[PDB]
């Protein structure tokens, strides 16, 4: 669905890490993912 | 017609202080000045 | 050289200051990545404000990036000025805000405080004088009220003798995004009075005033919402930032604004604002800026000046301007509007003037108000407190976090005790 | 009447005795004055001319 | 200081957005904003055919 | 031997200073760097050789808060104040004489005196110390009444005069400047000597009317203070007919002990255009000086009785048209005067014709500067009073000066101390009716 | 220097001040991109009356566009000179006040006046020595006759010693556009009576009249109807703006036309009006003004002032001129027609001179007549008030929006005591 999130989105507050493609809205949890528990 | 305020709001607990300019001779002759000082103010 | 540690805590809070510091390397000329890139020398004459010196010439914003959620962090790190904070700021952890003030502040809110105190106390003895910290968070909801006035108590306790800024966003009357809003900001507001020096009440109401009625938006959003709170804060701390002639940083302004120690709520405006349609229909001068300062559809919280009578004003004017305008627009504002400002604090009003205004923009002003009319704001919050707490609503897990019946109570006759003193000098 | 209990409060309140610093730069550079050694602070031991 | 006290000094301004992508529009100077909308009739007329073909 | 230290203190001062030494240099030559392009000692008045053909400025700006005394280190003039002349620090003041006479401002003091000891030490001949500062501000009345008696303390009965901005009639840049400007007057009472009064408000409107200025800012007005420190200094700087020193304005201007509050007024301050239609003739400057329009501090000195005023002419002033323009100005009755002052007209007439800025106001071959102690400054007096009561009465803003080391009652003891300066300028006034 | 600020209520007033704002900026030199483009430095000269100087050497009209209804907002808007006004005074209502004086001034009027006078009042705050208000409306119908009303109370209330020129559409006898005018004009009579300081009664009919039999037009338009007004309009406030010999203003004017306070209704004219095919034929001098100035064929209302008397006279030359032929055309016309003159004032006839013409045309003037035969529309006003009412008709619609009965009958009793001053003077 083309929204207007999804055209704004990688200017939007409340988007992640957009590392693929199709949806920027997906989540990318790897920043926070405490070290020890982290691949 | 544009009236004038009474004398501007002072402490009524700082309208009680003394002199630090005794400019004057006698007493008697302050107080013959400040008449003149009153009637003079009064206007006309 | 003076310098302010920047905090922010909650989403709200998170995503403002993000918003924040996009607007104010925007004007000292730092790139995403962390260098800096602009056309003048007066812009990293007091770069060390903001921004701590890193080697190879960069500039890492100091803020303390606080949050019970770990998605906000992520957002923020992958915003726009996502590579521009330190990763060690970026402090968190693996749980869940609630949306409880039990839960931000008597629980792993308190188990995280201290990493957050460890953080913050690099950053304030990473100094030579910091002239105090600047909390950015939402008094509706979890974290920025629990972590928030928790952070606010533990700092105010370390650093006694240091200005303290909080923007607060209160909660809103005709629409509430989360249901236990007054119960947070009734916890909340107690903490903010008797610890704070200058708290900023920002409204969504206001905010979308601002946004319908004088911007003229399509569809408005939170980035724009936090655009329009970055704008005040970046009007107030700049006297300590960039050359002017009658200079105000913070304390002066406190001093100015804050008669009595309970009496510190503000209610904040900028306003060089006008919709895309009526940009070409301007006249931009200082009467012009006056007019939008003093009306009561460009100040930032859904308080009506009209209910009240200004015991302060502050207006922080930014660009190469005459002082005779100025001097005299303030002075016509108090006497046209006579009812509306106090009597016994005569010449209410403060002035300052700094030189370069915001990048692309000929002139500035922001304002800011400690009024009578911050009556509602407290007094909404009151009686929905009272009407959700006669019936026991919503309140099991707030006792089942380790709070009592008497802290609600407590906090209730704060708010209360606020309003009184508030309504006694509105009334001579 | 938070009137007079703000009054109350400036009139019977005692101010600091604040911190003695003092600049020694043109730029502002403070550094406090009893640690320092420009001020009598040792010579009123109790220890002092006698063992 | 002849700038600040022209009487023609109004008829040299600029207005702060004279177009619709001005350079000196920047985040600091608020007048350009996020949710001012140019793309909203493209994009409900972009969403009208989808809606249509899906 | 004819030096004379200025102690600028704060915004205003920093500020007033920059106009001032910018007028003191281009009047002597000494140039952006100090080098005069000569290829001669009148500049020691102001200016101290080096041997290597640089003068540096005899002066000690002082700002606990850096900017503006900063934006003087990288400036123009930033290679003619030595760097440990330019006095900064690093909090500000926050409108608070408290943290100006007791907490952020006791720190400063040792080293500014320290620097006016050095930059004394060096004089052949001190004539006084001009201390230059804002009757509504931190530094203005926090720094200056605590150097005023520190300088006391050491310089005895040494001359220090105090060029002020006294609180505004109406406008005013500050909630709290009541409060400061009572504070101030009552610990420089004593302590000071002939201290000058130049209101804001005033300039702004003379700037607007004779100058032809719309939008005046702080720099027109600065610049015309400047003027009035060069005709005050005049004298000691270059040749006249009636020479008139830095120790003559304390003798023949404050009249009894308290009283030492005399108001600043300019003439020929025309513009250009209104100057091709002006015989600026030694009457007409000095007829000006008198009129209720161009007082620069807004007091209807016709609401009032003249004390002492001493006229200082610059320029080309027949020394005749001088007595014969005192004389007419004595006749008008509208003008008055106190009977225990008969002879109230002191005069100057130097040679030097007033210095034009590449800026504004006309090239005039004539000027006039009155500095006059009317009773009609009560007036003031009583407008701070009234502004002081309305907030002592409920202790607003008290918090911040208990909250640096000013006794709740230190207030009381200052307002009533400016209670009987009221009470004074009464009995100054009354005339002896025998 | 004075100001002028103007204002428009309903639809017909909306579309009358379009007219006149296009007369005004073609008379300055405006062009409707709002910059000037003009012959002479005398229009820049007084243009600070009805125009705020913006950016880039623009000027905007300060005129207030008032109306209950959002579609004739979006035709001033689309016409010809629509890119001049400011987009922020076009205040509209979404809703409707359906030919309603009681949803005029008793209904959703009594929350658009408080947006209006906020716009009157900044436009007001924008001027140093505002000259006062003018307001065009049309008195029979909806919006201009009760929103007209209520504003102009309000601005009464709020700026006691501004003149008010208010140009009054009085509805006429010969056909009706509206059943319900008579209540209309009678509610709205009443309030320009106890209020405005100059009201100028323009009449559809006596338009008709000049635009039919002078001009000897074929298919009349309302924007010639319009043009004849804003013709009056400009020849009434152009001594004020152009400079002349014997200048008079508004309150010149008025000063020397209302000899009693309630006696402000005037009889406006402006005849130097040629038709196209007799504009070759026309001799254009001083006595040719005056006698079409005078004749009563020229006259803005259906009031015949050959059935009255003239109880005061003014005229507003345009051009470069003679004073004896001046003079003596107003003198030969005072001594020739004796009787429908007043006796117990002589000369009662008052002169302006403004110099600068209306361009395209060498030489013109300007009428205003106060007379006894206005009593006649007042009367006629007052016959079909009690043809309507005494039936107790129309009346459902106008007692339930929050009027009473006994309202109707003070407005005819205040309606009849305009009958008493107005024929005591015409009988002495
Ligand atoms: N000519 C001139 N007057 C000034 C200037 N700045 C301030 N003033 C006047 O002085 C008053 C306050 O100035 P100051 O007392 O010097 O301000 P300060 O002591 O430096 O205190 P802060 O800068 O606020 O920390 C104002 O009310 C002004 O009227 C200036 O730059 N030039
Ligand atoms: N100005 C602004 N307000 C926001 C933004 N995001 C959320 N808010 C406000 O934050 C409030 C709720 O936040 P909250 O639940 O406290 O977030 P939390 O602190 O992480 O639990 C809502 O009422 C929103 O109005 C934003 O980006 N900008
Ligand atoms: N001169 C002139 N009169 C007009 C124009 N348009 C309408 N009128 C008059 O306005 C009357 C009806 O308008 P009205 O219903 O009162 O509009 P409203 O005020 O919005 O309710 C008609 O009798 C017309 O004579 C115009 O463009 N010019």
């Amino acid at each position: 669905p083309e929204t207007f999130w999804i055209q704004r989105a990688p200017q939007l507050p409340g988007v992640s890490n957009i590392r693929t493609l199709d949806t920027p809205f997906r989540k990318n949890c790897s920043f926070s993912t405490p070290v020890p528990l982290s691949l | 017609p544009p009236v004038r305020l009474d004398a501007l709001w002072h402490m009524p607990h700082f309208q009680k202080v003394g002199p630090h300019l005794d400019t004057f001779p006698t007493e008697a002759d302050r107080q013959r000045a400040f008449k003149a000082h009153r009637e003079e103010c009064a206007v006309r | 050289m003076r310098e302010i540690v920047h905090l922010q805590a909650g989403q709200c809070g998170n995503q403002i200051g993000a918003k924040f510091w996009e607007v104010i390397s925007d004007e000292h000329g730092i790139d995403p990545t962390g260098t800096y890139h602009g056309d003048s020398d007066l812009q990293l004459e007091r770069i060390n404000v903001y921004y701590n010196e890193a080697t190879g010439g960069k500039y890492v914003p100091r803020a303390v990036l606080v949050d019970l959620e770990p998605g906000t962090m992520d957002s923020v790190r992958s915003g726009p000025f996502g590579q521009i904070f330190r990763p060690d700021n970026f402090v968190f952890g693996q749980s869940g805000a609630g949306n409880n003030w039990a839960k931000g502040h008597y629980t792993e809110g308190a188990e995280l405080v201290d990493s957050v105190l460890d953080v913050v106390r690099k950053e304030a003895e990473s100094c030579d004088c910091l002239q105090g910290f600047q909390l950015t968070h939402s008094l509706g909801g979890g974290t920025g009220s629990g972590m928030g006035t928790l952070l606010i108590s533990k700092i105010r306790e370390e650093y006694p003798d240091r200005i303290m800024n909080t923007f607060s966003v209160v909660p809103s009357p005709k629409v509430s995004d989360t249901v236990v809003e007054p119960y947070n900001a009734t916890l909340s507001v107690h903490q903010l009075v008797e610890n704070t020096d200058e708290t900023y009440c920002i409204d969504n109401e206001a905010l979308y005033d601002i946004c319908f009625r004088t911007l003229k938006l399509t569809t408005p959003t939170y980035g724009d919402l936090n655009h329009l709170v970055s704008a005040t804060m970046s009007g107030v701390t700049t006297c300590l930032r960039f050359p002017g002639q009658l200079n105000a940083d913070l304390r002066k302004l406190a001093v100015n604004m804050v008669p009595f120690p309970r009496l510190h709520f503000f209610m904040p405006g900028f306003a060089p604002l006008t919709s895309r349609g009526s940009q070409q229909y301007r006249a931009l001068t200082v009467p012009e800026l006056t007019q939008q300062m003093f009306d009561a559809k460009n100040m930032m919280a859904a308080c009506d000046p009209r209910h009240g009578r200004y015991l302060t004003v502050a207006a922080v004017f930014r660009g190469r301007m005459s002082m005779k305008e100025v001097d005299e627009q303030m002075l016509n504002v108090q006497n046209k509007n006579s009812s509306y400002f106090v009597e016994w604090i005569p010449n209410n009003v403060k002035t300052a003037v700094c030189d370069i205004p915001p990048r692309g923009l000929k002139m500035s002003a922001t304002f800011i108000g400690n009024s009578t009319a911050i009556q509602e704001l407290f007094k909404r919050i009151s009686e929905q407190f009272t009407a959700m707490f006669r019936r026991k609503a919503f309140l099991h897990w707030y006792t089942g976090e380790g709070m009592d019946e008497m802290e609600f109570t407590e906090a209730e006759s704060n708010m209360n005790d606020l309003g009184n003193p508030v309504v006694t000098r509105g009334a001579c | 009447n938070f009137i007079n209990t703000n009054a109350a409060n400036v009139i019977m309140g005692v101010a600091k005795k604040p911190k003695p610093v003092y600049v020694d730069k043109r730029t502002g550079d403070k550094h406090d004055l009893e640690t320092s050694g420009l001020v009598p602070k040792y010579i009123n031991k109790k220890d002092y001319g006698v063992t | 200081e002849f700038d600040l006290s022209d009487p023609l000094a109004l008829k040299k301004d600029l207005p702060a957005r004279q177009s619709d992508n001005d350079a000196r529009n920047t985040v600091s100077g608020m007048q350009k904003f996020m949710g001012e909308d140019l793309n909203f009739h493209q994009r409900r007329k972009f969403q009208e055919e989808q809606n249509r073909e899906w | 031997q004819r030096e004379c230290i200025s102690v600028h203190v704060g915004q205003a001062g920093v500020q007033i200073g920059n106009a001032c030494w910018e007028l003191y240099c281009l009047e002597h030559g000494i140039q952006p760097d100090g080098q005069m392009p000569s290829d001669d000692d009148s500049f020691n008045t102001f200016f101290s050789e080096t041997g290597a053909g640089k003068h540096v400025p005899r002066a000690v700006f002082v700002d606990l808060e850096p900017t503006v005394i900063d934006e003087v280190r990288t400036g123009t003039y930033r290679q003619l104040f030595h760097p440990e002349q330019l006095i900064t620090g690093k909090e500000d003041a926050a409108n608070n004489y408290a943290r100006g006479h007791y907490t952020i401002g006791k720190e400063l003091i040792d080293l500014v005196l320290d620097r006016i000891r050095k930059l004394a030490d060096q004089c052949t001949g001190l004539q006084g110390f001009l201390i230059f500062h804002s009757f509504g501000g931190g530094t203005g009345s926090g720094f200056t009444s605590l150097l005023m008696e520190r300088l006391s303390v050491d310089y005895g009965k040494k001359s220090k005069l105090e060029f002020s901005i006294y609180p505004a009639p109406q406008v005013s840049t500050a909630v709290v400047e009541p409060y400061n400007s009572i504070l101030t007057t009552h610990t420089t009472l004593e302590h000071s000597d002939c201290a000058f009064m130049v209101d804001n408000e005033a300039i702004y409107d003379i700037c607007r009317r004779n100058l032809d200025i719309e939008r005046p800012t702080y720099t027109n007005l600065n610049r015309l203070i400047s003027q009035i420190v060069s005709s005050i200094t005049a004298s000691l700087r270059f040749d006249g007919a009636l020479n008139v020193d830095l120790t003559e304005f304390q003798t023949n201007l404050v009249p009894y002990p308290r009283i030492h509050f005399p108001l600043a007024t300019y003439a020929p301050v025309i513009s250009a255009e209104k100057a091709y239609h002006e015989q600026l003739s030694v009457a007409e400057i000095t007829n000006a000086c008198f009129e209720p329009a161009n007082q620069m501090v807004k007091c209807d000195p016709r609401h009032g009785k003249y004390m002492a005023c001493c006229l200082l002419y610059r320029g080309d002033v027949v020394p005749k048209d001088v007595n014969a323009a005192i004389a007419a100005i004595k006749t008008k009755r509208s003008i008055q005067f106190v009977d225990w002052c008969p002879t109230g007209f002191k005069v100057g007439i130097n040679y030097q014709p007033p210095t034009v800025v590449p800026g504004d106001l006309a090239k005039v071959q004539r000027a006039v500067c009155m500095l006059s102690n009317t009773t009609a400054i009560a007036e003031a007096w009583a407008r701070l009073d009234h502004k002081f009561d309305l907030m002592y009465a409920k202790r607003a803003f008290v918090h911040w000066y208990v909250g640096e080391g000013m006794e709740e009652g230190e207030f009381s003891e200052a307002r009533e101390d400016m209670a009987a300066l009221e009470k004074d300028y009464e009995e100054v006034g009354m005339d002896s009716v025998e």
